[PDB]
Formats: structure tokens, C-alpha cells, sequence
């Protein structure tokens, strides 16, 4: 497929739409040019979804409760509003943790205010106050509470901030009101922002006057790793083998204390830029902590990341860096030797949220695969700016892709593998295209770091080369 | 580290010593974790009768609900109609979750659109979204019908669906003849099963309310079947099979069995099968209408009686022996078809299995949960098997339903130690299975966390989960099972007896300890 | 002691302290038992590669066989014919065992007589036994046919069944036209499956050998189906179902599905359904004859080809995807009927399930055993699922079969670590699952003792049994399952992927230990 | 039914048979008269089965291997001949034992010489010799070997005695040849006799002049308890609470050493008369040990038995006897109080092997049930002598009952419960008559002793009063 065929593909697909939608969707589809450093010349993003077109996008609540807050393991997070949102999100996301669930850790539980009509009509504020006391009674080892607003909270004019302040002062407890109602923004994205701002305003400054923390020159925090299938653990082990001290992870397997300690570190290491750049920038402004983006997907990016991180410290870390890289060389080399011959030349199309649609390209390339299309549900133009140099020339970019468009792009481009979410997976398997979940890792992982690259390789191979794909056509048809 | 010849995923990778050491250091360094002794103390406390008393006094806090919200049901109902797109008026976040929830249960595509209402729609509502949404959906996905429900944002803002759809037709966004049934589906009222009821009544109203003049009850010589919220493919299939075996003319109204089980043959089929518009239009001409799950089909019932003039029979869900018998006898009566030899034999096969298996089932104690009709059918069958349904939890149940179940329990010696709970959740159920331990749980996948909690107290306190219900996300293809009819009863019986025997084998597998009772023959 | 409100059977009664103390005193006082340290030392030794090499050098001793004797198969074959009494000429102890064996697997009555030959029959032979036996049987149980097989006593003393039955007719013990097909079924040759083949060829011979001159291949427009030794009711049923869906005329020759699944309706039916005598008499007029289990129907085959002149196609057992496809295309070719839309969809639903489940199945390692056709079908399907069938054991297998399975393994990457064993027993298999541990065993109930052995070494060495085969005595109603066709493949796929997920849930159920991987969604 | 009615039931049923069979079966069916002390004046037993009539009987191998020898836990029992017999009998009988299966205990294993045609034609003696060596290698902790002859062994002229002598001498090992070929006798019964004589000739004498074992005046053996579901254990505990020392159990959970020690006891307690009277008579003749029959089914018989046993000792044992009886009094009373009301007046028909058809009658009566019919597969006239006074006047007795007879009897008499074997169970369940397995205890038990009566009572109630029985009739018929 040439540049002209892809442009022509974009036009043919857009032909089904009514005029308003056609004009909008045209701006959200582009053929990559890696010379372009300003993505706003090439593609529009972070805009309202067109009604009725079967977007894959979620809401602010998903971005706040599902993504940023829900993983913090020693706090209780209240899905505040009707029962739906908390139930559908309950344990959907594999943000792994170590704890005693229901006792000191609460991640896979669903706490909810289960709004009824009387709550809609007369407000939920008295119910929330009562809820907080019932939580204190039945879950005494919780180290804080967050209140994750669902759609009705803001619409009915509830004042969760005042309940938070009053109940927080009464119980000497951090209670975080979060205005992540799903009607806000256009996607999960504004949920991230609101969530980061809630951390800033209600949690992060608690230890500003406390000088008891025994700091070292090598203290770092992992920012924006949600430990999907243990991803953060497989990252963290490398950073500590390189001689760093990982004081905090935000927010996979994260604790409230380690969030409160983060202002004491020397360097914030940002994996998910999209979801955590907001607090990262805050911490640099307020505490003078520098942050840097990294990438632990596949050996090339992990090596490059380890070197770049170590270069921020003294010779001794740079020396340990080289020892880590030497240690893992034979392991990732064995993975390449086994799997790259099984996957070389295979073509991949991705569609994921805010980070992975560019971040995983290097891992695919380490296995000799070619990402021929990618896109994001809710990325901003600063994400597409980082994407364009990572993707090949004349590859397809899609922002907030419709189900229709995705299906039609795939029918034409005929990738060997697709990597997307659960709403996509069954569609493409039926078309007989190998599919890997690139959110949940298909219940596998971790995929971060050197240990994760082995699993990623095994998984892409197991699916792409599976015997089931030869069988879809009955031998009599 | 990894050995390339045996790659370890998260389990068991993080049991390697270096990961253990590193996770200890994280805990001790930075987590300010409660001491293990105190975690153990609180855990022990959460298993006590004292904690259960505090737990059952909750008024405000819900923990681990066993229900979902209206529009989930409306979507499932809509999917049962031929080339129909479920369309939820309101916030798209809802629809991502509906689709995922069903995707994970059915392991199938689930098609559903939103009209992506945002904060701006608070000023003057969602009318423009409806207009562009309907137009865009129709053009892009080419359904023959769009079935509209609502998310809570749209309900709270008070959008008038009727006017909004009328105005969409008025300004030419969709053709006047294009079917757009709708229903208000407030998530803060009832649960997912109410959504199904509302959606269905909305569709039935749409197709019949205005064309009643020409309708003659009985004239099509058929029985209408309304299945309600149903997530086992086998249940749609067994009703059709049983009715075709009797030679009963029937219309199944809402039939997603085809669209939730399309073949993987190289093409994605967005639509398949489903109740036709022609069937919904002709439905008032049926002899009568049977509601398979009457306890969430109250609104449908009032409409079908009030408007179609059908004398809807008082039938329990056709689950287990007695209620399947009653369903078949009522269908025989309404249709004039005798029950054929084939169903009589299938019934006797079920009874045969009950005699074969009764000694292992006798006195076995169950905690169970689900939707009202499913829960009462299971309760009823358990009593038929001589099991004790000790803890009966229906989060979305109501007082009248609870009275009906209390009477079923009262009418059998096997009900003497049973309590029905309504408006209680799985954190409530957790307490009951610690304080008044049953042998097993029958529930959905959320039950696995209660099994985990019981095991933590000790192997002797573990209460194994038997997965029957919705959703089942941690096993594959159970959604293909059957729970209705003799077939369903036979599947349930088999699962129950074999769950008991698996557990007994586990407990008797200890060499020179308990394996004196590790019998080859059971 | 017992508390009347909670009566304890043997487990857990004998774990009371007073029974434990009593059993300790029995042991120490009178049993002269090897010290526990020596028992542990020998146990450990039986798990080693050294022990396995010694084990595999056995020539004389068989331990824990995975086969039965010929007349068991003869009986099952006989049962498949309308109002037929299986009659085993010889020793009555045999028949008590045959009946009990099948009673326990099918949990049904199994009707079978003996002619109760005693020591005295060694002088003369069993001629008077056959005369009185046939007369008595015919009078008492009123079968329309008596199908005669032999126990090893009768084979060793050399009783001529043909002459004995002929003399029974000549002397008026039974009417000459009363059908009495027979087969010699020596237990010391082959196995139960051989008995089935001998019994069936015997019956086929009886009804066709002397009346071929009027037969015309193709004239009845049907296909004969010979199922072989089959103990899943689903298998007879799925074959008939698929052929009816295809609109193919068929005769299933030996069909016990009715008499092994009679209703519990207040009467005992000694006989039900089965292949009619007319079906057998008319079988040579079929288009062709298909053998579902060719590796134990070799004698049948020679007769069908040799006398009926049917060109029996070279088909594998229709198990899994490729072989169900081939069976159906061959049936399409012979019958001229196209494979219908319904079987196409079903096939694609199976493929859909394979795509949904493939990540959990990939690379999973299995030890498995059973009869030749069943085993190779299971091997084939496992390879199609991307599983590794590492230890393949067929006690009653032969060299030619093995070469066939070796070629199936060679044609697949998934076969690289697989070894096929013939003439080896479950004590051999025990060694293999210790020295080269798979993830699971697929086998019959006898495998439970191997799971027990593996657990004793430790939890991380336990190899769980997945029960597929014959006999299954420690689970209820599995004999209702299906292993043939797409239906069978779907049932096997579901059992396999859920057995994996059940075991993963067990391993990850440890609070604050392994439950990081206790996912709600898999 | 009256005496006249039953006599005519017998005549109507017999009408179906040919002359020869009719005349024989007439002699094996009778109407009880409890006056009759000489059962040979009203019923024939222990005769050949009529060909083709579907006896329920087994063979002599079942009697020796399955019943007497197979339970002996620390020996290896070779099913010698073709593969069938060892396989059908493998772990079918719940003769329970404590041990490490495969290491020091072998009960649920199937060892066989799996004869092929070359063994039939040329003899199996060389194979048996090789087999014994292979056993010694792979099962070094076995404490002896029995050789259980299947049908072909005697027919082809094998000399297993010589092989046993030669290999026993070579290895200094007890190897017991047992001529229990199924062509021998007419039933399981001759197998018991052959097996008893094998114990006598090859095992029991081994320690005749060895006096290292320190006997007490309270030494007993349980003879003919096969520990079905633990029956022997439930019996044993009572004898030891009464101050006796149980030196051996024959042969449930039995060891070779406790068989060898048995001639050191003061009293042989015989439960199963039929199977083990032979060795009990031998022990009285040779060692002067008295034996007595007892019955531990139901409180009435257990109490009577305990008192009868204790009266053989001294006042100390008689005293503990009354102490045991006082202890279990409230327990069995609570069993009666709970279950007798649920079972009172119910009518039972039994068909079992050699003992239980009379022995369990008392347990039924302790629950107020009536045994209206009983019969044995392989009993002799001395068993019928013991039966006639236990059964009521004008009840039905049947010896070696045919399938046909049993069904027709049940149809006319319409018992509330049938207790029989696996070959009968599924017949009667389909006729809507509650059925309890009275060999295997339906995978339940034990039923011996006080602890066993509780389970027996629970079991009869659970089956007899089960909801499944009111459901056999389809409401539309
Ligand atoms: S937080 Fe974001 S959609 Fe950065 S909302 Fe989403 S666990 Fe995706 S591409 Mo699910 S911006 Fe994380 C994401 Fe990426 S939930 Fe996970 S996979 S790296
Ligand atoms: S030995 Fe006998 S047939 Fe006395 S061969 Fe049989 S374990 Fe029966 S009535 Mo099965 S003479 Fe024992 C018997 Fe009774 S196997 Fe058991 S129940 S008390
Ligand atoms: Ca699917
Ligand atoms: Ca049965
Ligand atoms: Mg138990
Ligand atoms: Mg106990």
C-alpha cells in the first residue's frame, strides 16, 4: 500500500458518512509524514466524538477512577452515583498489587453509594457522609478515601468538597473529592487531568513540612505506570538493579504514603505522559523535581531508557547501568533468536488509548514486525507529535476511530495482527485476523522491561502463528 | 530473569526470589503498611458474627453489588431484534462499559452506539445529539431499526426522547417510516432487568399501540414468548426446541441467540437473526403471551394484558422439574398441542438422573445469588434435589418477590434453614458464608473473591464457587449452557453433583491421611 | 461418637482423635509396618528416572492396566440391537463383572446372561448349557435375538459355538428361525474393543452371509454407520443428528443409546430402541459403510468389503475439526447431499471458540490414554488447539496404529515432544508424569490414583486429571457427553480450557501471595 | 400378603420358565416359617445356577481375590490369567485401609499377568516366575504375594504351587498360590473356602512356635469384617473401649503380620460366618481358640453382642461393657428419636450375598422397618437356618434369585425400599422404588457399630423420603 492508496482509502471510507460527520472524521485521519514535527498540520485530536458512530472511547470517570485513582491500593475509592459505573469497571483493569483485599487493600472491590431516585432528587451529600462512617467502621485499616463522581453528582448540584472537608477533619482522614463526572471532557483524558489535580490539591502536599524522610541521591519515582500484569514491578526491578531507589509508583501497586513521599525524590520517571504529565509539571514547578519520559517496551527502548536515566546520576549509576544491560543481553537475545524468525515481516495495526499506540512500536520492531497503522482513543496533539517520528512513512494514523472505519481500514490493509481492546477483539478474530489485547495484555504480561519482552514475544507468536487461523474456511467453501 | 525455553508470566514470575526481595523492600521502605499481625486481626474480625451485625446495619454504603444499571438490559433487549442497533441516548462512557461487560461474558462483538452527549447538553438538552446520532448511525451501520435507551445524565437533564425522536423525523434526519422505539432507562431506578422490561415494552408499544383496530386474539394460532434478560444461549435454544418438538406455533420476542453466536468464518456479521418487525407487529394476533421471567417483566405484562388483551398465565420461570412441567402443560392448554413422547422421555431422563445422584446432593447447603427469577428457579430446583438453599441473595429483589420465595421455602422441609435477602450485596453474603458456612456458593464470577476470602481463614472454611449466572468472565463458553427446562435442569444437576464430588476428591486426596475415602466409584 | 445434627460418614469420622489414636495403636501393635522414613524413601524412589527405567523393563508384570477383556465389548455391541439379550457362553463370574462395570459407568441397568458353565463342563463341553441357556433366556426375558459371546473358560476348553447353537435348534430348544448370532471372544487376545469387532462381524455375518445374491449396492440409498465400542451417549446422538441435518439416509448398526438412557417413569424397560434385524439384513443394499472407529473394526471391515462389496472409505474417527470436516465431505460425496448451512455455522462456532480460547490452551502439556481411535482423535484435536500431547498411552494399541499416530505428530510443530506408548499401563504412565511432568492428564477414573501420587510428592508436582474416556465411575452423568463432531470438539475444548483456568484459580487463590494474578476476567 | 398369597406369587412367577428351570427354582423360593430350625426342609441352597436366567452371582475368584485376600493391605495380589477379572474387580469393593498405596499398601491396585495366547498355549509358570521378580524390584516393601487364579490357570495345567514354593524359597518370601478359578464351585462361596484353606496352608502357621509376641488375657481377633466404608474400624473401637485388645482384623485393613499373630489370641470374633467359619473351625481344632458369631448392625444387636463377648472374659470386661453401652446410649437414642418416626412401618426387601441378608434385619427393626423379603446369592442351608428366626412369619425367602423373579416379586409386594447390589439398583429406581446399595453402602458408611447406625439411619431416611420419588409420574399421565 502506497501513500496514494491510503489517502484514497481514507476518502472511500468517509463516503458512507453524512456531511457533518464526513468533514469532522476527515480531520482525524492522516497518512504519516515523519518530517512533520507539528502534528496540528496533519491531524486534529482531543475533540468531541461524533454522535452515533460507535466510538471506542470511555469517560472522565474511567480516566479518574479506572485509571489513576482505582489502583491506589490502601485507599477506598467510592464510585459515587448510580450502581452501573462501579460495577462495569470492577476489576476490569489489571492494575496489579500486593495486599490483603477487604482488609488493608481494596483495589478489586466495588464501593458505591448506589444512588436511588431519592438521592437524585434530594442530593447524595447526606448519604455520602453516612457512607464514609460505614466505611470507617467496616474497613478500619483504609488509609484514605476518594470520592469518584459519576454523571449525576455535578448535574444535581451536590457539594462533595464540603463533605470531604468536614468528614476529613472529623475523622483525621484524607478524603479526596474527585469531579470526574462522565459528562466532563470528551474522553478518559480529562479524567486523568482532574485526577492529577485532585492528587495535587488533596494528597501530595501532606508532607511539605516533614523533613524526617531519609533521602538518597538515587531516589526516583515511577510516574504513570499502572502495573498492568505486573509491568511496574518488571520496570522497578531494573531501576533498583541499576542502583536507584524507587520511592513511589503512580499508581499501580501504589500506596497513599508513597504518593505523599514523591515530592522528596530526585527525579520523576514518566512512562505514561498522557495521564501523568500534569502532576509531573506541577512537581517540577513546586518542588524543583525534574521529570523525564522513558520507554520500557522491548530491549532497544529499555536499553536506551536505562542509559538516559543513568546519565542523570553519577558515574556509579552509569557503571551499574552497563552491568544491568550486560546481565540481560543473553536473555533478550535468546528471545529475539527464538521469536523474531517466527514474526519477521508481519504487519501490525494498533488502536489503544493515550500512550501504547506509539510506545510499543519499538518492541514490535525488535521482533522485525512493521506497525502499518496506529491510533489513539483520546491522545492530544503532543502525543501525535511523538508518534509521527516513530511510525513509518505512508502509514495510517487514526484518532478516535469509529468501529466502521477501523473495520474498513483492516479489510483493505489486511494486517497480520491487530492490537486493540476488548470491544474490537471479537470482531477481528471473526475476520480471521490474529488479535492481541493491548490494554489487558490478554490476561498475560507483564510486557514492560526485559522480563516483559520475553512474554510479549511469546504472546505475539502464540496468537499470530496459532493453528486456529488456518481453519476459518470450511474445505467445501 | 527469564529462561527462554520456559517463559513465566506474572504468575509465577513474581515468585522468583529477586522479585520477592524487591517487593519486600518496597513494602518496608515506602508503603507504611499496617503490621501483618494487625492485618490478620482485622481479617479474623471480618469473619465474625459481631462484624456481620455491623455489616447488616449499613444504610448508605454498598460493597460489591450483585446488579447493574437499566441501560445494560435495554441494550441486551434491543440486540434480540433483527438488524437492530441498540442506541443509548446520553454519555458515551456508559456504552464503552455496556459493550465490554457483554464482550467479556459472551466473548462476542456487541454493537451499541451512543450519541455522545457532553457537558454542553446541560444548557438545552440532547436534541441535536439525537438528530445527528440517529442520522449517523442509520447511514453508517445500516440497521433496519434503532432502539433508543438513556444514560443517567440524559434522565437527570430530563431529555424528552419522544419529542426528540419526533423532531429528528420532522427535520428529515431519519425517514418518518424508519422504526425508532425508545424507552427511558434511569440507572438510579431498579436494575439492568428493569431496563430490559422498559426497552421491551417500548418496542412492543412502538409496533402495536396504534394498529390494534385490526387485531384478533388467536387469529395467528401462535404463542408469543418473552424471555426477559437472558445471558445463556442455551435458554433461547431450549425454549424454541421444546416448542418446535410440541409443534407449537410461537414467536420468540427478543432473540439475540444468533447475534451473540456468529461463526468465525472470515467475515464479521454485525447483525444476525433476531425477532423480525413483522413478528412484533403481528404479536397481538397470538393466542396468548408467556413471560419466561415474570418478576422483571411487570411493565410488559401490563401492556400485553392492557393493550393486546392476552390473558398472560401465572407461570414461574420454567426451571427445574415442577416448573418445566407447568410451563409445558400451560403451553399444551393454550395451543391445544399434546406434550409429545419426546419431551415425556426427556422429563423421565431428568428424573432418572435425580434418582442416580440424590445421595450426594442430599442436605448439601448452598449460598446463591442472581436476578429474581433465576434465583427463585434455582431455589425451587435445589429443594427438588433435597438440597438446602441456606443463603438466598437477590440484590435487585423486592418485597413481593421475597414473599413468593419465602412461600416456596415454606412448602418444603428443605427450606427450613433458608433466609432470602433483598437489597443486600456480596459483602453481606461474604459475612453469611463465614458465620453460617454452606458447602458451596452458586453465583457469578464476583463470587471468586468470597471463595478466596473463605480459603484465607483456612482450607476447612473454604466455600467453593459454582459459576451459574451473569456475568461469568473467568471461565470460557459457559454462556453456551442451559438453565431452563429439563435440559437445563440436567445441566445444573450435573454441575452440582460433580462440584460436590470434585471437592470430596480434593479433601480425600491426602496419602495415608484421608485417601482411605478416595473411592474409585462414587 | 456421632452428633445426631451433623452425622459424619467415614470421611470425616475417622479423623476424630479417638479413631486416630486407635489406628495408631493398631499400626504400632500388630501391623509390623515399615517406618515412615523408609516409606517416604521408597515413595521418592518411585518418582525417579532410575525407577522409571526399571519400570519400563517389565516383561511379565502388568500394573494398573488401561484395557478390559473381549466379551465386555461383545456385550456392549449386542446391547445395541433391538430387543437383544447379550449372552456370554461360559462362566457366570464374568457376566457379574461386565454388568457391574457398565452399571457403574452408565448408572443404568445392564442386561446380560450367562449359561453358567461349571467345572463339570471340562469333560463334555458346554453343549447342554447352551441348549438350556438359550431356551431359558428366550422364555424368561423374551428377547427377539440372543447374541452369543464367550468367556475364557469356554475358549480354553474349545467349545464350538456354531455347532452348539445349531444343535440347540436341531433338538428344539429354540425355533430354528430365532436369531442366535455368535462370536468367539477370547479375553487373552486383544481387548474389549476386539470383542466389539468380533461380536459385530458375527452379527453382520448372521444376517447377510447366506443371502447376498439378491443384494444391490446402493439400492436402499442409505449409508451404514458402525460406531464401534462407544460409551458416550452423545456420540451415537451427534452422528444421527448430523446425518439427519444433512438429509442423509443412514443405518446406525449397533445403537444402544436408548437402552442405556431409559426414563425413570415407574417401569423398568429391559430393552429399548436399538438396530433392527431388518437394518442388518438390508445393510448390504447401502451405498457404503462408514466405520467411525477403524482401528478396532478391522474384522468388520474385511467382511463389509469382502462380502457386502462396500468400498469402506479411509476415514479417521470424526473428532476435532479436520476429521469432522473429512467425515462430512466423505458422507456428502457418497450420499450426493451437500453439507447444509446449519453444520457450516456449527463448524464456525467451534472455530470461534478455538479463537476465543487459544491463548490459555497454547503449549499446554498433556498425558492421555484410552482406546486407539479415541486416543488418536484426542491427539489430533489437541494439536489443532496448539496443545502438546507429550505422553500418549494406548495399552491396547498396536504397531501400525502407533506409526499412524507418530505420522500425525510429525506433521505438526505441536507434536515435537510427544511419545506414543503401546503395551504400557498406568504404572508406566505414573512414572512419565513424574519424570516429564505435563500440565494435565486426560483419562478415565483410574487416573485419579496417579493425581493422588503426584500430589503426595508436593502441590507443585500434582498433575490434575481431566476425565474423558471409559470408565468414569467417580463423576455422575459424564457418559451423557459428546466427543465426536463439532459438538464433541466444543465440549472437549470447553472442558480443557476450564480445567486450565480452574487450576490457575487454585494456584492464584493465596491471599497476599499469589492472588495478584487472581483475575476476575480471563 | 398372607402365606397363601405368597405361595401363589411363587407359582405365578415360576409359570414363565421351561420345565427343568421351573422345577429347580421351585426349590429355591420359600415362605418363611420361624419355627423351622432345619431349613433343608423348606429351601435348597448352594446349587449350580440355571443357565440363561440372569443370576446375580459371581465366581470363586470374586470370593477369594475380591473378598478374602484383596483387602490384605501390605501384600500384592496377582490376578493371574487374562486382563478382565483384575480390571472389573479393581477398587470395586470398599475394603478400607490405611497405607501408602504403591509403596507399602497395594489394595486398590490391579496387578496381573495379563495372559496372552502364548501364555494359554504354553503355560504361564515362566511368566509368573518373572512376574514375581519384577514385583520384588518395583515394590520392595511388599510383605508377601498372593497368586489368585483366574479361569484358565487350572484348565491349561499350570503349576502355581511349584512356582510359589520355588520363588518363595529363593526370595525367602511368603508367596501364596490360590486355586480360586471361577469355573470352581457355583458362586463366590467356594472362593471363600479355597481362600481360607490357602491362609491355613501357606500363612497362618508361620509363627506357630514363635512366642516373642506378648499376649494378654483380653486378646481377640475380628474375623470376617472386610471394613466396608470403615465398618471394621467402627467395630474395633467398641471392642477396645470394652478393654479388649484387637490383635487382628480379617481382612479389612488387615496386614499379613496380624494374620500371622491371630493364633495367639484368646477369642475369635466372627462377623461373616459364611466366608470365614472355615478358618475359625481350623483355629479351634489346631490352637484351641474358641470362636463366636456376633452382629454389630444396629444398637440392639451391637449391645447384645458386646454383652455376649464380655461374658467370655472376667468382671472387669463386663463392667467396661456396661460403661461402653452407657456412653453410646444417648447417641443411638437420638438417632432413633430423629429417624424412626420418618421410617416407621416402611417395608424392605433385601437381596445380598452370604451374611447381610439376615444380619441387617435388626438395624431395620431398630428404625421400626419391616423386612418382608430377604435372600442370598450364595448362602448355604446353615445361613438359612440362622435366617428363619430373624425373619417374620410368612415373609418371602429367595436363594440365588433370578433377575426376572426379583422384579416380579417386587412388583407384587411393592416394598418401600430395596437393599441389594449395583446390578439391581438402577432397575428399581426406574420402577420408583427407593434403593440402597447394601454391599457398597452406596459409597457411604460405615454401618457397623453405634457410629455406623447413625449413618445407616441417615442413609435409609435420605433415600426412602427423598423428594425425587414423588416425581416419576408426569402430571399429564
Ligand atoms: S494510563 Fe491510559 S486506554 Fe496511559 S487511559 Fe488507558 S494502563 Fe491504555 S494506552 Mo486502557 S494512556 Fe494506561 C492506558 Fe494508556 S487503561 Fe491503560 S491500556 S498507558
Ligand atoms: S464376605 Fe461376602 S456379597 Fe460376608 S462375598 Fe460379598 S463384605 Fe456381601 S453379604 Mo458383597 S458374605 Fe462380605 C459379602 Fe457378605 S463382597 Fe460383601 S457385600 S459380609
Ligand atoms: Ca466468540
Ligand atoms: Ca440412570
Ligand atoms: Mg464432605
Ligand atoms: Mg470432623
Amino acid at each position: 500500500m502506497s501513500r496514494e492508496e491510503v489517502e484514497s482509502l481514507i476518502q472511500e471510507v468517509l463516503e458512507v458518512y453524512p456531511e457533518k460527520a464526513r468533514k469532522d472524521r476527515n480531520k482525524h485521519l492522516a497518512v504519516n509524514d515523519p518530517a512533520v514535527t507539528q502534528s496540528k498540520k496533519c491531524i486534529i485530536s482531543n475533540k468531541k466524538s461524533q454522535p452515533g458512530l460507535m466510538t471506542i472511547r470511555g469517560c472522565a470517570y474511567a480516566g479518574s477512577k479506572g485509571v489513576v485513582w482505582g489502583p491506589i491500593k490502601d485507599m477506598i475509592h467510592i464510585s459515587h452515583g448510580p450502581v452501573g459505573c462501579g460495577q462495569y469497571s470492577r476489576a476490569g483493569r489489571r492494575n496489579y498489587y500486593i495486599g490483603t483485599t477487604g482488609v488493608n487493600a481494596f483495589v478489586t472491590m466495588n464501593f458505591t453509594s448506589d444512588f436511588q431516585e431519592k438521592d437524585i432528587v434530594f442530593g447524595g451529600d447526606k448519604k455520602l457522609a453516612k457512607l464514609i462512617d460505614e466505611v470507617e467502621t467496616l474497613f478500619p485499616l483504609n488509609k484514605g478515601i476518594s470520592v469518584q463522581s459519576e454523571c449525576p453528582i455535578g448535574l444535581i448540584g451536590d457539594d462533595i468538597e464540603s463533605v470531604s472537608k468536614v468528614k476529613g477533619a472529623e475523622l483525621s482522614k484524607t478524603i479526596v473529592p474527585v469531579r470526574c463526572e462522565g459528562f466532563r471532557g470528551v474522553s478518559q483524558s480529562l479524567g486523568h487531568h482532574i485526577a492529577n489535580d485532585a492528587v495535587r490539591d488533596w494528597v501530595l502536599g501532606k508532607r511539605d513540612e516533614d523533613t524526617t524522610f531519609a533521602s538518597t541521591p538515587y531516589d526516583v519515582a515511577i510516574i504513570g505506570d499502572y502495573n498492568i500484569g505486573g509491568d511496574a514491578w518488571s520496570s522497578r526491578i531494573l531501576l533498583e538493579e541499576m542502583g536507584l531507589r524507587c520511592v513511589a509508583q503512580w499508581s499501580g501497586d501504589g500506596s497513599i504514603s508513597e504518593i505523599e513521599l514523591t515530592p522528596k525524590v530526585k527525579l520523576n520517571l514518566v512512562h505514561c505522559y498522557r495521564s501523568m504529565n500534569y502532576i509531573s509539571r506541577h512537581m517540577e514547578e513546586k518542588y524543583g523535581i525534574p521529570w523525564m519520559e522513558y520507554n520500557f517496551f522491548g530491549p532497544t527502548k529499555t536499553i536506551e531508557s536505562l542509559r538516559a536515566i543513568a546519565a542523570k546520576f553519577d558515574e556509579s549509576i552509569q557503571k551499574k547501568c552497563e552491568e544491568v544491560i550486560a546481565k540481560y543481553k543473553p536473555e533478550w537475545e535468546a528471545v529475539v533468536a527464538k521469536y523474531r524468525p517466527r514474526l519477521e515481516g508481519k504487519r501490525v495495526m494498533l488502536y489503544i488509548g493515550g500512550l501504547r499506540p506509539r510506545h510499543v512500536i519499538g518492541a514490535y520492531e525488535d521482533l522485525g514486525m512493521e506497525v502499518v497503522g496506529t491510533g489513539y482513543e483520546f491522545a492530544h496533539n503532543d502525543d501525535y507529535d511523538r508518534t509521527m517520528k516513530e511510525m513509518g512513512d505512508s502509514t495510517l494514523l487514526y484518532d478516535d476511530v469509529t468501529g466502521y472505519e477501523f473495520e474498513e481500514f483492516v479489510k483493505r490493509i489486511k494486517p497480520d495482527l491487530i492490537g486493540s481492546g476488548i470491544k474490537e477483539k471479537f470482531i477481528f478474530q471473526k475476520m480471521g485476523i490474529p488479535f492481541r489485547e493491548m490494554h489487558s495484555w490478554d490476561y498475560s504480561g507483564p510486557y514492560h522491561g526485559f522480563d516483559g519482552f520475553a512474554i510479549f514475544a511469546r504472546d505475539m507468536d502464540m496468537t499470530l502463528n496459532n493453528p486456529c487461523w488456518k481453519k476459518l474456511q470450511a474445505p467445501w467453501e | 530473569s527469564q529462561q527462554v525455553d520456559k517463559i513465566k508470566a506474572s504468575y509465577p514470575l513474581f515468585l522468583d526470589q529477586d522479585y520477592k526481595d524487591m517487593l519486600a523492600k518496597k513494602r518496608d521502605g515506602f508503603e507504611e503498611k499496617y503490621p501483618q499481625d494487625k492485618i490478620d486481626e482485622v481479617f479474623q474480625w471480618t469473619t465474625t458474627k459481631e462484624y456481620q451485625e455491623l455489616n447488616f446495619q449499613r444504610e448508605a454504603l454498598t460493597v460489591n453489588p450483585a446488579k447493574a444499571c437499566q441501560p445494560l438490559g435495554a441494550v441486551l433487549c434491543a440486540l434480540g431484534f433483527e438488524k437492530t442497533m441498540p442506541y443509548v441516548h446520553g454519555s458515551q462512557g456508559c456504552v464503552a462499559y455496556f459493550r465490554s461487560y457483554f464482550n467479556r461474558h459472551f466473548r462476542e462483538p456487541v454493537s451499541c452506539v451512543s450519541d455522545s452527549m457532553t457537558e454542553d447538553a446541560a444548557v438545552f438538552g440532547g436534541q441535536q445529539n439525537m438528530k445527528d446520532g440517529l442520522q449517523n448511525c442509520k447511514a453508517t451501520y445500516k440497521p433496519d431499526m434503532i432502539a433508543v435507551s438513556t444514560t443517567c445524565m440524559a434522565e437527570v437533564i430530563g431529555d424528552d426522547l419522544n419529542a426528540f425522536i419526533n423532531n429528528s423525523k420532522k427535520e428529515g434526519f431519519i425517514p418518518d417510516e424508519f422504526p425508532v422505539p425508545f424507552a427511558h432507562t434511569p440507572s438510579f431506578v431498579g436494575s439492568h432487568v428493569t431496563g430490559w422490561d422498559n426497552m421491551f415494552e417500548g418496542i412492543a408499544r412502538y409496533f402495536t399501540l396504534k394498529s390494534m383496530d385490526d387485531k384478533v386474539v388467536g387469529s395467528n394460532k401462535k404463542i408469543n414468548i418473552v424471555p426477559g434478560f437472558e445471558t445463556y444461549l442455551g435458554n433461547f435454544r431450549v425454549i424454541k426446541r421444546m416448542l418446535s418438538e410440541m409443534g407449537v406455533g410461537y414467536s420468540l420476542l427478543s432473540d439475540p441467540e444468533e447475534v451473540l453466536d456468529t461463526p468465525a468464518d472470515g467475515q464479521f456479521r454485525m447483525y444476525a437473526g433476531g425477532t423480525t418487525q413483522e413478528e412484533m407487529k403481528d404479536a397481538p394476533n397470538a393466542l396468548n403471551t408467556v413471560l419466561l421471567q415474570p418478576w422483571h417483566l411487570e411493565k410488559t405484562k401490563k401492556f400485553v394484558e392492557g393493550t393486546w388483551k392476552h390473558e398472560v398465565p401465572k407461570l414461574n420461570i420454567p426451571m427445574g422439574l415442577d416448573w418445566t412441567d407447568e410451563f409445558l402443560m400451560k403451553v399444551s392448554e393454550i395451543s391445544g398441542q399434546p406434550i409429545p413422547a419426546s419431551l415425556t422421555k426427556e422429563r423421565g431422563r431428568l428424573v432418572d438422573m435425580m434418582t442416580d445422584s440424590h445421595t450426594w446432593l442430599h442436605g448439601k447447603r448452598f449460598a446463591l445469588w442472581g436476578d429474581p427469577d433465576f434465583v427463585m428457579g434455582l431455589v425451587k430446583f435445589l429443594l427438588e434435589l433435597g438440597c438446602e438453599p441456606v443463603h438466598i441473595l437477590c440484590h435487585n429483589g423486592n418485597k413481593r418477590w421475597k414473599k413468593a420465595v419465602d412461600a416456596i421455602l415454606a412448602a418444603s422441609p428443605y427450606g427450613k434453614n433458608a433466609t432470602v435477602y433483598i437489597g443486600k450485596d456480596l459483602w453481606h453474603l461474604r459475612s453469611l458464608v463465614f458465620t453460617d458456612k454452606p458447602d458451596f456458593m452458586i453465583g457469578n464470577s464476583y463470587g471468586k473473591f468470597i471463595q478466596r476470602d473463605t480459603l484465607h481463614k483456612g482450607k476447612e472454611f473454604e466455600v467453593p464457587l459454582i459459576r451459574i449466572g451473569f456475568p461469568i468472565f473467568d471461565r470460557h463458553h459457559l454462556h453456551r449452557s442451559t438453565t431452563l427446562g429439563y435440559e437445563g435442569a440436567m445441566q445444573i444437576l450435573t454441575t452440582l453433583v460433580n462440584s460436590i464430588l470434585e471437592r470430596l476428591d480434593e479433601e480425600t486426596r491426602g496419602m495415608q491421611a484421608t485417601d482411605y475415602n478416595h473411592d474409585l466409584v462414587r
